DNA sequence: AAAGGTTGTGGGTTCGAGTCCCACCAGAGTCGCTT
DNA sequence: AAGCGACTCTGGTGGGACTCGAACCCACAACCTTT
């Protein structure tokens, strides 16, 4: 237990968890992440076709133009205006504090960092999906197979000389015919390198590889190229909206050679990658609550097969019947990738050793959730709950325990309404979750060896990063015509009297008391969270929801002398590595 | 063909661990479940007219202590543990937290005591004549479990608590100049520790030649200790060795027998299949048994790394039509697939052929069973499709043919957690739970297990009359679809009566009498157990006729050996006198063989009396009749059937179908009467326990 | 069965409290199947040696001496009329020898009923060593211990003496239906009925019994059947006879067996017609069991009520002929649950929807629709009225766009309403004094009225027949139950809104209950319930 | 004239509903010892 | 003094079990009810 007060205003035993996940997830990334993988899988200027104006309009979500909002920064003077941006088009960084907002046309349901190795200093780049239509809504036990389009966008770098007067540009999208997309993972690591590698004419400098989950009940994978190598292949004249056609590295779907038979599965709800080297397996989550496998290299004839066209079509070395409900949420561990936690809408988490699936590690029984959180550094999750089952006021956020610590849960935030998505940085070891009250919060946990009963008081280690409100001014058109949406952003500058600025004051008369408003489209509500992966980048966050609009903020507060220690340190080392 | 059996079985609490349905050579069918194993035991009811599958319900309770694997000393163990888990790093510290074979029990932690896996010996190896059930908890406790009386199963012994002391008495080395004395402190010898006798899957041999079987634990370190039992098996006191053969093949997810042979040449082997995918035969090259002998050098039936993991192995002898020589099918289940291999010797050694079956299933196998007399294959997955999977022979090796069986159609939208099949063939049971409602899940789970036939009545009564076994415990699945046809129709078929009225003429031996008798008891029991009436006394005057030409036929035996061995002139344990009367008593006696043995023996036996006595009385038993003896003050002692002395102990022996009783066999018993009263029950074949 | 397992099956049968030496021997002598070995004290000491080398067998001193057994033997099984009648003939109930003491919540799991189960203590060692050898004759224990000794077997022997052989061991049940079980066992082939059960054995309300009779009837144990006993009274009840499976033999009843024969007569005469007076003759019945036959005939709809000329027979003539919504909701991903239930309760709009109709329509367990219909009370988006129908008060839940407007709120208003007016105008031979939902604030509105407006009202019958119409003018199916209007006159008379004045009056030889309804303002000594009582009296008289 | 379908009665059956009350939870308070 | 880590002390809710209120059903006597 460290005494004193940290510069940033919260006390050192509250910073010292955070400071000390930084040396952690290094150590873990030199050990188990790797510069170069899946070195076959990389793209090709003839598997990507760009789209005419007229063949990419089905494609496209179809609001043009986002819901007028205006922004109101804690300490500043109010700006007043009304802003409303086209779709593909992003207002320009506040030149304080680099909140950057852009319009992806759709309610936004998935999004991932873009990952780059250590000291890269690389242009950072947002994968997303946004639904076609603003108030259609699909059901969970049938297969979509719409159209739908993965919008790829780039953030910039993302210094500090970089951020005032930054925008998001939408460099290029994916015109998908595989409806929805419902979850989003990266190749966690040795999937970028240099876009200055040279490649010979038909090949492209790799940025990722992207495992999309699809309602059409089938992963697809997906190798990425750096944006200026399609561009200087691209006519010069080609229209702005790069949307092209892909082929996919494979399409990875349950089911046997020649078993022609289909798979009851359904819809395909969650992916996880295996976290460590080489990130051999994806595992992927199913409406009828299996756990499937894929073996990504895998050779063997009895799994791969390579389609006419030349993609492959992979099926699964190992699947299991996790869940008597839809699994809608996977972790896989990163400190021993022999265990995976699986929660489903049976509302049981449920911990399992890979090599012994017949039996759970421990099932717990909860409340219903819609995602995970498994920091590295930690043994237990951190969960967000739907709140249709918890008891009034006792809803929110709960880190649990795998079980040998034998910890209660935590109750890391109280929140009304359900919190629709999570994500937990390893660098910083805070989580963020966003509420279909439209608030998105942040909270440090404490160093979970130690026993939480402990923690007097939680409420000194949570904050809010903003939270939108509708102000007048069931369905889209008639909430848009008759609304706006208030962003109220906190100074994130510092947490220096944090319990007694208005923003802790305006959560807290949030927690609690507020009712949940069920005569509107939700058009505040918030659907996906993400921290930056990314060493670079790492103390931000990125963040979308009903409105499509998505929004990022810069945690300045998080960000400390070691992250830039480290930044500095990896730099050096990369730039020796690689010239 | 395939319909449903009227019986469904309720589980009380969820089916558990691995393949998790069996049934046994004994006809018992057992369930792992989370919190015993249920036991489900197959009656031929010939007592009652009821139409449904007589289940004897029984059940192994789960253990109350949670086992801990010896990796050291009580204090240095703890030190140890307490060390991993606060390790600052998180691979270290993480690994042992989760890991539950380091964590058996814990704070926050549910207990693994439900069932892991199970397995059923051979028949014979229990101290009666029944077969052994070897049970694996979740927490690594391998036990063997039998069940003396009727009631209740007992442990004979726990097999792991003796192997972790034989370890720990060796310091966890196999070969004593091979390995360091590697420090408990130090995480990867930990880990062995623990991994070295974590029991993976388990499978008894046949029964070596006194009686012995073997039984080989696979460990997740690929070691496999083969232990070896002195029969009839009554605890530690039988476990004759144990030997460690190192595999070496890594992360072994399956194992099974391999038992051949060849020109009277026996061989044997066991084959063992990885987790990751390649499947090889490990030559047993230690044993201690003179009669058997072992495969030369290992052979990879498949090599490929391909991980999909062998879920399930089974193997099965066949006669090759066109090879003209005996050879042995093996199949294994690999992730949704079936492999198959045959293994033929020939003048050039192994000839050897495999491939996979392909196109069965669209999720993975979650379980297989052979057709040991077919080599039938069915194969099973948690979307409800079962595949029937039929061998056919080719000029070289085989081909499979293979069809689905519309569960659909019998049971509706239902999900299946296992398969087993009959020892003849007869059933098919299955371990069904509530499936997917018209794309809707199942709002609540309860797990059953459900039969249905394979095979029509008129296949079953074909097969009963050509049987090669001629014993009918050995197919009680047979008989029962007999019976069911009897019951419901209240006569017996007259095919069936004709056919084995011309095999009792042009055969006779007792076999087709036990049938018989089985035939006209279900058809006494069908009839509602005045020409009714009339009907009634005429066929149970039928039974009575067969039920005493079995007796006159035992009888003989029993005399046709006391003549044989050392005239027992005391008459010791046999009413030798009574018997010859008995034999004598009635002109119907017109067999000359028992006359002349009789007048043999009566020259032979002593004039003195040596009467059988009452024992609340003193007073003599006059061997009256069959069943039973009565004394002047009219007490009644019933007669053990295999040798008609009285049953006057406080315990004695009855039969699975109570129609018949036994003495206990006793130390002033010679050697040949303790042999004869091994035999199964005259009438029914059961044992008589 | 064999000999030597009918002894320790027996012994199994009675429940934890077990036997007395001269009750074992009186148990085999009542055995059905017979006992196969004669009873002599040879042989008793036999079957003794049998009891003390068996390991499941256990013996304890109780502190006092049991009663000996009575002659169980329940019914009459003869009658002087065709046929016979085997309806309960009531024995003495003397004083129970095995009085019902549930050990709850055992740690061993052991159960049954025992009253000295804390207070009896082991002989087991000083009746045999630990090698099983016998310590004691016969003679000498019951010398030793008289009734004092008690013999017990194992809780795995007599579980399964319960369950038989088919039945599976690992079903726990709850202590108090445990006790059912063992309470049916020990009464062998003579179950208890019901009635007897809760009146007497286990002293309960028969909600009480049923409820926890009915998980020995999901898992199958029991088998129901309806039975008659025969009072003192010579009238007869109607009482549910359980028997435990082993134990069950389809009972016959003599109005089932005399019906029979008039069915097989009716169905084999070819016209299938005959007069009722032939049916009696060819029977020989007296007329009064004959008409129930007839009318039992007609309830089980397998004849018709017919007459015939005697010339179309062969005057008029009586005969017999014999002749004889809510749609599923697909749960969507893009919103929460709480939100897709308002969205169901929204469709449904002005009739709202049940708590289980709720639960089907979303396909979640029971705890979970109910915490959905909490929450969504409690958020104030959604409103409860309660609904009678059938025999439930269920609630139907309307979302407050419609709710107000809803005909249970409209409803429920106007009786409310109606209800403060008629509370509101109240004004500032032996007689004694006794001491929310829209259908029953109407059917306590009718009541206040009939008093407000019949100052007296001569019996509970004429409240329930004004009732029943005004309900079936209404159009409800169900039929008002006398104990809900004697429930419901008890609440207004501790609501002080009317007085119930009971007696009975005698006339002639003959009694009758009065049961006058008043309102409050007159006390009984009024003479207008003295008339009343007068007049009831005068036409009761002869 | 000359009698039976039609009904009310005391009590048990039973059906699904809402209620119980204990264990657990989240927060705030106590205070022996340290800093 | 100011602070910490157990150790309590205080209002609130749900889980499964179970009280609850109702209609439904027997078989009888009462007689209203009918040619
Ligand atoms: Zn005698
Ligand atoms: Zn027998």
């Amino acid at each position: 237990h460290c005494r004193g007060m940290a510069p940033n205003g919260l006390p050192n035993h509250i910073m010292a968890p955070v400071w000390k996940c930084l040396h952690l997830t290094k150590d873990f990334r030199e050990q188990k992440h790797s510069y170069w993988e899946f070195a076959e899988w990389i793209p090709l200027a003839w598997k990507w076709h760009l789209l005419s104006e007229l063949e990419a309009a089905p494609y496209l979500p179809q609001e043009e133009k986002s819901p007028l909002f205006s922004v109101q920064r804690e300490g500043l003077p109010e700006d007043g205006t009304l802003y409303r941006i086209n779709r593909f088009s992003s207002i320009t960084a506040h030149p304080e504090r680099w909140d950057v907002s852009f319009f992806t046309g759709g309610p936004l349901w998935a999004l991932d960092w873009c990952p780059v190795p250590e000291g890269a200093g690389a242009s950072q780049y947002v994968a997303l999906f946004s639904s076609p239509d603003m108030n259609e809504t699909h059901p969970l036990s049938q297969l979509h197979s719409g159209p739908g389009l993965l919008q790829l966008w780039g953030l910039g770098t993302l210094q500090q000389e970089s951020c005032p007067g930054n925008r998001a540009h939408f460099v290029y999208g994916i015109a998908c015919d595989n409806g929805c997309i419902w979850d989003l993972k990266f190749c966690p690591s040795g999937a970028w390198e240099l876009p200055g590698t040279p490649r010979k004419a038909p090949l492209l400098p790799r940025l990722g590889l992207l495992a999309l989950a699809c309602s059409d009940g089938k992963v697809l994978l997906f190798s990425l190229p750096h944006p200026e190598a399609l561009l200087a292949q691209q006519p010069p004249d080609a229209v702005k909206p790069a949307i092209y056609k892909v082929q996919c590295v494979a399409t990875l779907q349950v089911g046997s050679m020649q078993a022609t038979d289909p798979s009851e599965c359904g819809q395909c709800l969650s992916l996880a990658w295996m976290p460590t080297r080489p990130h051999q397996h994806l595992a992927a989550g199913y409406y009828n609550g299996m756990v499937v496998f894929w073996n990504l290299p895998t050779n063997s004839p009895l799994q791969r097969i390579r389609l006419s066209d030349g993609s492959l079509k992979l099926y699964p070395f190992q699947c299991f019947l996790a869940h008597d409900q839809a699994v809608r949420t996977l972790q896989w561990c990163k400190a021993n990738s022999h265990f995976l936690v699986s929660a489903g809408s049976d509302r049981k988490i449920k911990f399992w050793d890979l090599r012994r699936p017949y039996e759970p590690i421990n099932s717990i029984k909860r409340f219903l959730s819609t995602e995970l959180a498994w920091l590295l550094p930690y043994n237990g999750v951190t969960v967000a709950q739907d709140n249709c089952y918890a008891s009034y006021g006792l809803c929110g956020i709960h880190y649990i325990d795998a079980g040998y610590l034998g910890f209660k849960a935590y109750f890391t935030a109280p929140r009304k309404g359900t919190v629709w998505s999570l994500s937990g940085s390893d660098w910083l070891g805070t989580i963020a979750a966003g509420d279909i009250s439209g608030e998105l919060i942040a909270a440090i946990l404490p160093d979970m060896a130690l026993n939480p009963i402990n923690v007097k008081r939680p409420v000194e280690r949570r904050f809010p990063i903003y939270k939108a409100d509708l102000i007048p001014y069931r369905t889209y058109t008639e909430t848009v015509n008759h609304h706006y949406l208030l962003f109220q952003d906190t100074d994130l500058g510092s947490f220096h009297d944090l319990l007694r600025r208005e923003p802790m004051l305006r959560m807290q008369e949030g927690e609690g008391h507020s009712q949940l408003c069920l005569d509107r489209l939700q058009l505040e509500a918030i659907h996906k969270v993400r921290f930056s992966p990314n060493l670079d980048s790492y103390g931000w966050l990125v963040s979308g929801g009903q409105s499509g609009l998505v929004r990022i903020h810069f945690v300045r507060g998080l960000a400390s002398p070691l992250g830039h220690r480290m930044q500095l340190e990896s730099r050096a080392h990369f730039n020796a590595m690689f010239q | 063909m395939v319909t449903r059996r009227e019986p469904a079985v309720k589980l009380q609490y969820a089916v558990s661990g691995l393949e998790p349905l069996a049934w046994s050579e004994d006809h018992r069918v057992s369930v792992s479940t989370a919190r015993s194993i249920a036991v489900l035991e197959l009656i031929c009811d010939v007592h009652n007219p009821g139409q449904d599958l007589v289940i004897h319900r029984t059940s192994v309770p789960a253990p109350l202590n949670s086992c801990l694997l010896k990796v050291g000393s009580k204090t240095e163990v703890a030190e140890c543990k307490e060390k991993f888990a606060a390790s600052k790093d998180p691979t270290v510290s993480q690994t042992f937290m989760l890991d539950r074979v380091f964590n058996p029990e814990g704070k926050a932690l549910p207990p693994m005591r439900g069932f892991k896996y199970t397995s059923w010996s051979p028949m014979g190896c229990d101290a009666n004549g029944r077969c052994l059930l070897a049970a694996l908890t979740m927490d690594n406790r391998l036990t063997i479990q039998a069940n003396l009386n009727r009631l209740q199963w007992v442990q004979l012994v726990d097999l792991t608590e003796i192997y972790g002391e034989r370890l720990y008495e060796t310091s966890y080395r196999l070969s004593k100049n091979e390995a360091p004395e590697g420090n408990l402190g130090d995480f990867a010898e930990f880990q062995r520790r623990h991994s070295m006798q974590t029991p993976v899957r388990m499978e008894w041999s046949g029964i070596c030649t006194v009686g012995s079987v073997l039984l080989a634990v696979l460990f997740e370190n690929g070691n496999i200790a083969v232990w070896q039992f002195q029969l009839p098996f009554v605890g530690k006191e039988s476990i004759s060795s144990c030997n460690t053969i190192e595999s070496g093949i890594t992360s072994p997810s399956v194992l099974f027998w391999w038992e051949y042979e060849h020109n009277n040449r026996k061989m044997s082997g066991l084959i063992v299949g990885s987790a990751f995918g390649p499947i090889k035969i490990l030559p047993v090259n230690l044993k201690a048994v003179k009669g058997y002998f072992t495969l030369r050098q290992p052979v990879i039936l498949w090599k490929e790394m391909d991980q999909l993991p062998v879920h399930s192995i089974k193997c099965v002898p066949l006669y090759h039509p066109y090879q003209k020589c005996s050879c042995s099918l093996v199949v294994a289940a690999r992730g949704s697939y079936v492999f198959w291999c045959l293994l033929l010797i020939s003048k050039a050694g192994l000839n050897v052929h495999n491939s996979h079956v392909t196109g069965l299933h669209s999720l993975p196998i979650v379980s297989m069973t052979a057709d040991k007399q077919n080599g039938t294959v069915y194969t099973c997955s948690s979307d409800g499709k079962v595949r029937q999977l039929i061998p056919i022979f080719t000029d070289v090796a085989l081909k499979f043919e293979h069809q689905l069986i519309k569960l659909s159609d019998v049971f509706g939208s239902v999900r299946t957690h296992g398969i087993a099949v009959s020892p003849c063939g007869a059933y098919l049971a299955i371990i069904t739970t509530e499936g997917m409602i018209n794309g809707l899940h199942p709002v609540n789970k309860n797990y059953q297990v459900q039969f249905v036939t394979l095979k029509t009545f008129e296949e079953a009564a074909a097969q009963l009359l050509e049987s090669s076994v001629q014993n009918l415990f050995k197919q009680v699945d047979l008989i029962d679809l007999v019976r069911w046809k009897i019951l419901k129709d209240k006569h017996i078929p007259q095919f069936l009566q004709e056919a084995l009225e011309k095999k009792i003429e042009s055969s006779g031996v007792t076999y087709f009498w036990r049938f018989k008798l089985f035939l006209l008891r279900i058809l006494y029991q069908s009839m509602q157990k005045e020409p009714m009436e009339e009907k009634l006394l005429e066929i149970q005057g039928k039974i009575e006729a067969v039920e005493m030409h079995l007796t006159r036929e035992h009888m003989k035996r029993v005399l046709g050996e006391v003549y044989l061995h050392t005239w027992i002139t005391e008459n010791t344990s046999i009413p030798t006198r009574g018997l010859c009367n008995f034999l004598m008593s009635d002109e119907e006696y017109d067999d000359r063989t028992a006359r002349v043995l009789i007048g043999h023996i009566s020259k032979k036996m002593n004039k003195q009396t040596f009467p059988e006595h009452c024992s609340l009385c003193k007073e003599i038993l006059p061997f009256t009749d069959r069943k039973q003896a009565v004394c002047s003050n009219g007490h009644i002692w019933l007669r053990c059937f295999l040798t008609y002395q009285s049953c006057q102990s406080l315990i004695y022996r009855r039969c699975l179908l109570h129609d018949s009783i036994a003495r206990h066999p006793a130390p002033e018993d010679p050697d040949w009467i303790k042999r004869l009263l091994q035999s199964p029950c005259p009438f029914c074949d059961s044992p008589v326990f | 069965m064999d000999a030597l397992e009918s002894l320790l099956d027996e012994v199994a049968l009675e429940g934890l409290d077990g036997l007395c030496l001269p009750a074992l021997w009186s148990r085999l002598e009542t055995r059905v199947p017979p006992f196969p070995l004669p009873l002599e004290p040879c042989t008793q000491e036999f079957l003794w040696r049998a009891l003390a080398t068996h390991p499941g067998i256990s013996f304890y001193e109780e502190p006092r001496e049991r009663p000996d057994l009575q002659l169980q033997d329940r019914y009459e099984e003869i009658d002087l009329e065709t046929g016979i009648l085997e309806s309960r003939r009531d024995p003495v109930a003397l004083e129970d020898v095995y009085p019902i003491h549930m050990i709850l919540e055992n740690k061993d799991g052991i159960q049954g009923s025992c009253r000295y189960f804390k207070e009896r203590k082991n002989i087991t060692n000083d009746i045999r060593t630990k090698s099983l050898q016998p310590r004691c004759t016969m003679v000498e224990a019951f010398d030793r211990w008289g009734k004092k000794l008690i013999i017990v077997a194992s809780q795995a022997m007599r579980y399964r003496a319960l369950i038989g052989q088919e039945g599976d061991p690992d079903l726990k049940l709850p202590d108090f239906s445990y006790c059912i079980l063992e309470r049916l066992g020990r009464s062998r082939w003579q179950g208890e009925l019901q009635r007897d059960l809760h009146t007497t054995a286990f002293k309960v309300d028969a909600g009480k019994l049923h409820y926890h009779r009915k998980i020995l009837n999901k898992n199958g144990l029991i088998t129901m059947q309806s039975h008659v006993i025969r009072l003192p009274t010579g009238a007869q009840q109607h009482s549910i006879l359980l028997l435990l499976n082993r134990f069950h033999v389809d009972r016959r009843s003599k109005y089932d067996i005399l019906m029979e024969k008039l069915s097989v007569m009716l169905s084999t005469r070819t016209n299938h017609i005959e007069t009722l007076g032939k049916l009696r003759e060819e029977l020989g019945l007296c007329e009064r069991t004959f008409k129930r036959l007839y009318q039992y005939m007609l309830n089980a709809g397998l004849a018709k009520v017919v007459s015939l000329r005697l010339q179309e027979i062969h005057v008029m003539v009586r005969c017999l002929k014999l002749l004889k919504t809510v749609p599923p909701v697909d749960i969507v991903f893009e919103r929460d649950m709480l939100t897709q239930t308002y969205d169901l309760i929204e469709r449904r709009g002005t009739k709202g929807i049940s708590q289980a109709e709720i639960r089907v329509a979303m396909n979640v367990g029971k705890l979970e629709a109910r915490m959905l219909c909490r929450l969504l009370q409690r958020f104030k988006v959604v409103k409860g009225f309660m609904e009678d129908e059938g025999r439930q008060r269920t609630t139907k839940y309307i979302s407050c766009v419609f709710a107000e407007e809803s005909d249970l709120s409209r409803q429920y208003q106007r009786e409310k309403a109606r209800s403060e007016l008629l509370t509101t105008v109240s004004l500032a031979a032996v007689i004694e004094e006794v001491r929310e939902t829209y259908r029953l604030l109407k059917r306590r509105n009718l009541i206040i009225e009939a008093v407000t407006n019949l100052r007296l009202i001569e019996s509970l019958f004429t409240i329930q027949k004004m009732i029943m119409d005004q309900e079936k003018q209404e159009g409800v199916s169900t039929k008002c139950c006398k104990k809900s209007i004697v429930r419901l006159v008890r609440n207004l008379s501790e609501e002080g809104l009317l007085r119930l004045y009971r007696t009975t009056v005698i006339q002639d030889g003959i009694k009758k209950k009065v049961d006058l309804v008043v309102h409050p303002s007159m006390d009984q000594n009024d003479p207008l319930v003295r008339s009343a009582i007068e007049q009831v009296r005068f036409r009761i008289s002869n």
